[PDB]
């Protein structure tokens, strides 16, 4: 979902050096944010493993 | 003769442009004008 | 930005805030309300972006329509040359009826 | 109502296998939702059943 943020953020008619370095900023700052994060729980979804 | 390379050298113009309108009818809508449709409906599903 | 600075309002929110006597005071909805808040302005920036790539694409095609227009101008000016060219010659030949 | 929320959703340009499978998706998510509802009371218009 994120890359697909990243698609239409980037799709336009002028690109420049700086468009596209803070693109890719906040493109990083949603991969850090999704990377960071700790499991608690979980469950097995079937009798047998 | 002249009259002739009048005909043919305007005849390169109607080539030029039946050919670029081709050009923006096979590809009439571009990924650029598609991404636009994909995000405006995105919004609409956010209602439930 | 918004959706950390309403999550941290909401997050803020459901300490108590009245004390001694009476308790509680903390609104049990705020998390509810930050999520609707934040999920409401989603609709709308994704409007704006969607609008943003529209006006891009609309000044792709009118400039490609100027390639339409430049090319139909260059064709007619580089006819007119040739017009001119068998222009010579029928004065040429008027001169030698003369 | 829900045919009619399907219709709009589906008309457009351009029609790919994603769209119309979230599109089926959103109109049986309706459907459920309308279908697991309970009856609590009723009245008879009528004097006679």
């Amino acid at each position: 979902k994120m890359m697909d943020a990243l698609l239409q953020s980037v799709s336009q008619s002028q690109l420049n050096a700086d468009t596209v370095e803070d693109a890719f900023m906040s493109y990083l700052t949603s991969f850090e944010q999704v990377a960071n994060l700790k499991v608690i729980s979980a469950y097995h979804d079937n009798i047998n493993n | 003769d002249a009259e002739k390379t009048v005909l043919e050298k305007s005849k390169a113009g109607a080539q030029s442009r039946f050919d670029s309108y081709g050009k923006l009818y096979d590809e009439n809508i571009n990924a650029g004008e598609n991404q636009a449709m994909t995000l405006r409906a995105s919004a609409a599903g956010l209602t439930t | 930005a918004v959706q950390a600075s309403r999550l941290a309002g909401a997050a803020a929110d459901l300490v108590p805030n009245i004390f001694g006597f009476a308790g509680g005071g903390s609104r049990w909805g705020a998390i509810a309300e930050a999520t609707g808040y934040v999920m409401e302005f989603s609709a709308n920036v994704m409007n704006t972006e969607a609008d943003k790539i529209s006006q891009s694409e609309t000044y792709r095609r009118r400039r490609q329509e100027w390639e339409i227009q430049r090319n139909n101008a260059e064709a007619e000016l580089k006819q007119i040359d040739a017009q001119l060219k068998s222009l010579a010659v029928r004065r040429e030949a008027a001169v030698l009826q003369k």
